[PDB]
């Protein structure tokens, strides 16, 4: 949950 | 998605020495591309196939989210602890194969709500308690094996259970009923 | 004597106050005249005065040692990664010379002491990974020299305070992952002129993004992600002259991506994914030399501007789940070290760009559910960087490039629902990392290559709805990690062998709608994990093996074959009613059978 600030790497 | 999150939750509570769940990337939009997971044409999970995987640990209530699930295959493992009540929320379930595991505690009464169930194999476990009468209301039931458990009490003889032989209820602690030698109090 | 200190005594008192199971304060010898050479203790001044104490990761447990404030020249205190418990004392203000306070990753609980703002020298406050609760104190607006405020991963239940915008010296406001009362972004946060970082992810933020935020010329990172913000991306955000990263993902933002974001020369990373953004992707943004552009799962439409190919820094383009139309930039991947491309579930058309893997860094090529046409670019045959290929549900045609089959690091190859023709090359043998091969619903022809058996780590082979032919290679039965074999809807011929015994991890075998001949091997029952068998629509002959009784099968179809004899009694049940239809020789105690 506590990811450092930056893009969300969701992929297919 | 919700289904992928639910299966990931299962992965986190399971012990996976052979890394059979390594394909289970939560960052994928759907769990369909995961190995051991099969999805329908609408990309909803219909099958989870994890038998003979040397899996240890406990199941999670979050398996109940997989509404379109038809086959849950978690057999020939060392999965321990209770059978989640939320497995009753799997309406489209056709097979519940939790056999050859170390599951303990009661058979949930919720499993009666599995209207389309054809296979219930909970054999070779440490399950205790009585066999729910709700399971008689499952009209579709064709295979039952509650053998090699520590279950006790009356064995139902009505509904789906009408057709069931003694081999289904064999080697249990104190099963009383017509299928068993010992008649009930 | 006026310059004499009791610093050793004070630190010994600190040691007594805290529990030290792992003896990290053993260097702290009472006999020692000066504490300056003690572990974690720095005396940087002329005299023997402690200036810095770092007791990070020392498994120290107990309340905050307020005695330490008697160290007159202490400017730096770190108790990071310890088990400091109880409330933070209001007497911490006595540490009037402190510039740095790191109490992060401790077990401190209760309301924040307001007296922290009464420390005039404080520059850095990190209270991350604690259980602080309640409102942020109003004293916090009166911080004189603070540049960093981190209250991340605490339990603060208040509204985000507007008075925090009054800290002119602030360079970083980090309030992320806190259970705040649903709160709007204070417009007064626009007055933090020196702010370089605004990190408000999972802060239960509601309402519109204030136009005031555009006045933050020095801002480098704007993270307002994983909140419930509504409204348009403010056009004023073109005023963030020094911004490098903007994270606005998984909000309820609507409207068009502002063309003024093109004015952000230093911008490299944008993620506004999982929003309800509409309209076209602006060319002016695409003209910016971006590193990552993620606008996935929006309601965006129109062509992807070609300007994006110009960027020399682009490694990530994820624009999937949109209504985007037209062709991919011809020069895409030529000028940039492209690693991840996801244009899936869009209305994109035309040939794939020729040189996507030009820089040799492409790992994931995901174009599923588009209308892409033509052949696989031959360049991709030398893209050994690739790990995931999903070209499925497109209008592609022609033979697969020979090398593309044998790419070493590919785990998934999906070419499903295309018009691909030709054969699987012998080069497949080099696909060491191939686990999942899905070639279903194509026009593929020829025998399966023997070298497919060299892929021991192959877990799935799905080639349904193809023109594949010939006997199964003997090597195919050497694949003992294979869990799914679906060859249904082909022209496969020949007999199954006893080698099927080696498919010990096979859950599904579908060989339906083929021209398979011969007897079902008696070794079918040796498949421990087989739960699904379809050998329907073949010319399988002989008696059904008694071994099949040993298997617990949730699906069985041996229908429309040449099978003869009587059903093994276990298989005579009503559940297996439709499993044996169309086998004339076959008679059992089933109401349609004979
Ligand atoms: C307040 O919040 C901001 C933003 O959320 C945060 O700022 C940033 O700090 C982090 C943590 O230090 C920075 O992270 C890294 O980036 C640098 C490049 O400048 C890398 O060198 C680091 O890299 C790697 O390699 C190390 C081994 O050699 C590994 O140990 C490490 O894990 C990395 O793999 C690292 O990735 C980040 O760059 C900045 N970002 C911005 C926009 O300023 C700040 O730290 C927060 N402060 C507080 C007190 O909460
Ligand atoms: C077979 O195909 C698999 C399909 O993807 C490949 O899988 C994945 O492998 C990569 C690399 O091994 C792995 O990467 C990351 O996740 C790690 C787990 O936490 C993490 O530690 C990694 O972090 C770091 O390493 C990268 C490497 O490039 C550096 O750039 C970073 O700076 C950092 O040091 C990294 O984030 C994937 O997690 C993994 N995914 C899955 C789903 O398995 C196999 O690598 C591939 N193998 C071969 C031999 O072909
Ligand atoms: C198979 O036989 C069993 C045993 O008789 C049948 O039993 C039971 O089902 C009824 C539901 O109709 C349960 O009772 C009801 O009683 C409650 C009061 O507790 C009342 O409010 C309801 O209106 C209803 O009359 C009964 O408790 C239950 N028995 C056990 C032991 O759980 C079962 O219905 C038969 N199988 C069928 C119909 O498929
Ligand atoms: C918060 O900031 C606003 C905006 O102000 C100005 O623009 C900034 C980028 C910077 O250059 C500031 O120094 C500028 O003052 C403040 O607003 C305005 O207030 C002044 C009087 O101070 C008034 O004459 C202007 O017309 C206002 N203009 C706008 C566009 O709002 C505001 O006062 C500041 N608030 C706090 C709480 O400090
Ligand atoms: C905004 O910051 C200034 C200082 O940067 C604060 O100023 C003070 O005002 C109070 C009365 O309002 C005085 O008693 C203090 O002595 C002042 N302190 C300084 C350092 O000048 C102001 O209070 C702050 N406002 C908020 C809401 O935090
Ligand atoms: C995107 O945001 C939504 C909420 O806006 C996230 O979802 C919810 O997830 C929480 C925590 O897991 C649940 O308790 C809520 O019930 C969910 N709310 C709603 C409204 O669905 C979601 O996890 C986020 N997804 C991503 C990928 O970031
Ligand atoms: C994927 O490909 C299959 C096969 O070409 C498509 O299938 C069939 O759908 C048509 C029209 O709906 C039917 O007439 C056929 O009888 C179906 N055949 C088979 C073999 O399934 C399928 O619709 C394609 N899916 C997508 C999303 O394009
Ligand atoms: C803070 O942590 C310390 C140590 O974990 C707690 O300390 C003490 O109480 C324990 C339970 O009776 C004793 O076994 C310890 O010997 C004793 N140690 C001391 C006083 O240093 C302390 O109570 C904790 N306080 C809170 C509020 O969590
Ligand atoms: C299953 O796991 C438990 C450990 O909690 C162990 O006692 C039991 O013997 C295990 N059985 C195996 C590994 O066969
Ligand atoms: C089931 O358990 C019994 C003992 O309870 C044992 O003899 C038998 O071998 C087990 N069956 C399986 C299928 O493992
Ligand atoms: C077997 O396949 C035939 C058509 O191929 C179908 O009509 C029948 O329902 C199938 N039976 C089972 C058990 O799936
Ligand atoms: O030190 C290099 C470092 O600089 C900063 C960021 O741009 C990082 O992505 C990069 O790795
Ligand atoms: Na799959
Ligand atoms: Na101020
Ligand atoms: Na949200």
């Amino acid at each position: 949950r506590l990811v450092p600030s930056g893009p969300n790497p969701l992929h297919n | 998605n919700l289904e992928g999150d639910a299966l990931h939750t299962l992965r986190v509570t399971l012990v996976d020495p052979n890394n059979v769940l390594q394909s289970w990337d939560p960052t994928l939009v759907n769990p369909c591309t995961w190995f051991h997971v099969t999805c329908n044409n609408e990309n909803s999970v219909i099958r989870v196939d994890l038998g003979n995987a040397e899996l240890s640990g406990h199941l999670v209530p979050e398996l109940g989210v997989l509404k379109n699930l038809q086959y849950l295959e978690l057999y020939s493992n060392n999965i321990t602890g209770p059978i989640p009540s939320n497995l009753g929320n799997l309406t489209n379930l056709v097979s519940l194969d939790l056999y050859l595991n170390s599951f303990s505690g009661p058979i949930p009464e919720s499993l009666g709500k599995l209207s389309k169930l054809r296979f219930l194999r909970l054999n070779n476990n440490s399950l205790t308690g009585s066999i729910p009468m709700s399971l008689t209301n499952i009209t579709t039931l064709q295979v039952l094996d509650l053998s090699n458990n520590r279950l006790s009490g009356s064995v139902p003889d009505n509904g789906s259970f009408s057709l069931f032989t003694p081999i289904s209820f064999a080697n249990n602690l104190d099963l009383c009923g017509p299928v068993t030698s010992h008649p009930c109090p | 004597s006026s310059m004499d200190n009791q610093d050793g005594f004070i630190l010994q008192q600190v040691k007594l106050s805290l529990d030290d199971p792992d003896s990290y304060l053993s260097s702290w010898n009472s006999n020692d005249a000066s504490p300056c050479r003690w572990s974690g203790v720095s005396c940087a001044g002329d005299f023997s005065s402690v200036t810095s104490v770092d007791l990070s990761s020392a498994n120290l447990a107990g309340p905050f040692p307020s005695v330490i404030c008697r160290l007159s020249n202490l400017a730096h205190l770190s108790l990071y990664n310890n088990s400091i418990n109880s409330t933070l004392p209001l007497n911490i203000a006595a540490c009037k010379s402190l510039q740095t306070l790191d109490l992060s990753q401790n077990l401190l609980t209760g309301e924040l002491p307001q007296t922290l703002a009464d420390i005039p020298t404080l520059v850095h406050l990190d209270l991350t990974g604690n259980n602080f609760s309640g409102d942020i104190p109003a004293s916090f607006g009166k911080f004189e020299n603070l540049e960093v405020l981190s209250l991340v991963y605490n339990l603060l239940d208040g509204t985000i305070p507007p008075f925090l915008g009054n800290i002119s010296t602030l360079k970083m406001l980090n309030l992320s992952y806190n259970p705040f009362s649903p709160s709007r972004i204070p417009p007064e946060f626009g007055n933090l002129t020196n702010l370089e970082v605004m990190w408000l992810t999972e802060c239960h933020l509601v309402g519109q993004i204030p136009d005031s935020l555009g006045q933050l010329s020095k801002l480098v990172d704007l993270d307002l992600a994983l909140n419930d913000l509504v409204g348009h991306i403010p056009p004023s955000l073109g005023g963030l002259t020094n911004v490098v990263q903007i994270e606005l993902y998984n909000n309820s933002l609507t409207g068009e991506i502002p063309p003024e974001l093109g004015n952000l020369k230093s911008l490299r990373l944008l993620d506004a994914s999982m929003n309800q953004l509409t309209g076209k992707i602006p060319d002016e943004l695409c003209r910016v030399p971006l590193e990552s552009l993620n606008l996935y799962e929006n309601n965006l439409e129109g062509e992807l501007p070609a300007s994006i190919a110009l960027s020399p820094n682009l490694y990530e383009i994820r624009i999937f789940g949109n209504r985007l139309t037209g062709g991919l930039p011809k020069d895409l991947g030529l000028n940039s070290p492209l690693r991840w491309l996801d244009v899936s579930e869009n209305e994109f058309s035309g040939d794939l760009p020729a040189d996507l893997c030009a820089k040799g860094e492409l790992e994931e090529l995901l174009i599923i559910h588009n209308s892409f046409s033509g052949v696989i670019p031959e360049s991709l045959a030398d893209c050994r960087s690739l790990t995931r290929i999903r070209l499925a549900y497109n209008r592609f045609s022609g033979s697969v490039p020979t090398g593309f089959w044998g790419l070493p690091h590919v785990n998934l190859l999906e070419l499903v629902n295309n018009s691909f023709s030709g054969e699987i090359s012998k080069s497949i043998g080099g696909a060491s990392n191939l686990s999942l091969l899905i070639l279903s619903n194509n026009e593929f022809t020829g025998s399966l290559p023997e070298e497919i058996g060299s892929l021991d780590n192959l877990n799935q082979l799905s080639a349904s709805g193809n023109k594949f032919s010939g006997s199964l290679p003997d090597s195919l039965m050497s694949l003992g990690e294979l869990g799914t074999l679906d060859l249904h809807g082909n022209q496969f011929s020949g007999e199954l062998t006893s080698g099927i015994k080696s498919w010990k991890k096979l859950n599904e075998l579908n060989l339906a709608d083929n021209e398979f001949t011969g007897k079902i091997p008696d070794e079918i029952g040796s498949l421990s994990v087989l739960n699904y068998l379809d050998l329907s629509g073949n010319m399988f002959s002989g008696k059904i093996p008694v071994s099949l009784q040993s298997l617990k099968l949730n699906q069985l179809n041996l229908s429309y074959n040449r099978l003869s004899g009587d059903l093994p009694p276990s298989l005579a049940k009503d559940m297996y009613k439709n499993s044996f239809i169309g086998n004339p020789g076959l008679c059992g105690d089933i109401k349609g059978l004979c």
